[PDB]
């Protein structure tokens, strides 16, 4: 996941 | 009644919005991760049907999230469309679209669509 | 582009969609219908990308009408996901979902969904 | 017509 | 996995659907009630991938099932898109798209929008 | 009527599509690209509602196109759900949903939506 | 239930 | 456009 809607607390 | 609605909603993803319902029908809050970082956090802003029937039918409500805030800008916005359902285990039963921004050519494919069931209850 | 976004829109149904873009991202407005009569007129909240891409792509949006003003409830709400492109023929291509309020047997045919093309001048 | 959003500016 | 979809599977509302899958991505069957009563039961036509990754992806496939059997006649017909996941628990996971014939003045809201996930056991 | 149906149809992207209405409700045909090549051209199936409201409403239908044949495979299949519209300028609306095999980790954004118009004269 | 895809067993 | 359904004309 790297979108903030899946919840990507990180950064890619 | 915006007391049902207000408060913290979990989804079955684990990310997590604080909500304020208005009395006039506004919808206000924040769209977060589990971790909760504040670069995790993105504000939202959605409208509700304040005054529902009375015959066991759900509250409607909708609300969107652009994703910029100060850390970071994914150049899209998602809507969730949904109803309210309260009760012994209440919750909002929700469906999506995402947007990105894009050219004319991959326009075709700038929306996604999808799910989501959100509760007061840490799943 | 607020400057782009600001301003009265129209889509294939005739709707006339007035909207105002914050420069924090936000969107403020009024939705009503051709004739334009106070009871006819529904608030409308939503976000977009401030700070879209400068490779030619569009710009990011969403935002949501409940159905309900101080003269009548419609116990539904609608929310409209797409873009904004600008330029010689400026328009804002959207897809939509219209949830009701419903009992759970109902539920499962809840939500609709469509597309909207809005542009500047009536079609 | 009998939805606000198609233009419903009537009495259904 | 042709041997990992051919079957019968139960989705959340209790429907059945019942379904072959051929050799060259067809996917053939019937569709249902929890009942089975005749008159409940519809013929439905798909496709499947029929050389999906060996990685732990899904199979991605698609069925239509159009809403007249010689008992009835809905004037509609509704398409599941999704994808098939095999394993201990395996399921078919789809979004699905409902449209009915209606007026050219309607035809804004013609089409409903939901999701089901279906299961090898009754829910 | 499956007269009116079977045919050649053209969108807006450029794509094309033959398909034969039989009496019992079924479709058949190929999808394909503009030059229309071997290489692009992919097998469709689906059902219609054979026997239609004669009170001038449209004919609800849906197909299904898996993107896989001999020189190529995506791994993914789209469905589309829409109506029929007779008349001087016969068309095909329809809504569509596109579903990709994904791992279990990106399966919330595995399906893109979307819209397309076929007319019987290409654009 | 009166549409054949939520479970009707018989038409309404 | 590098998917059939665009009206992709190779591969990618």
């Amino acid at each position: 996941c790297c979108h903030p809607q899946c919840g990507a607390a990180y950064s890619c | 009644a915006e007391a049902g609605i207000t408060g913290t909603w979990y989804n079955q993803l684990g990310s997590t919005f604080i909500v304020t319902a208005g009395a006039d029908g506004a919808l206000t809050g924040t769209y977060e991760s589990a971790v909760g970082n504040a670069e995790s956090r993105y504000v939202l802003t959605g409208r509700y049907d304040s005054a529902p029937a009375t015959d066991g039918s759900g509250t409607a409500l909708g609300w969107t999230v652009a994703w910029k805030n100060n850390y970071r800008n994914a150049h899209s916005a998602t809507t969730w469309s949904g109803q309210y359902v309260g009760g012994a285990e209440a919750r909002i039963n929700t469906q999506w679209l995402l947007t990105s921004g894009t050219t004319e050519a991959n326009a075709w494919k700038s929306t996604l669509v999808g799910h989501d069931t959100f509760t007061k209850v840490k799943p």
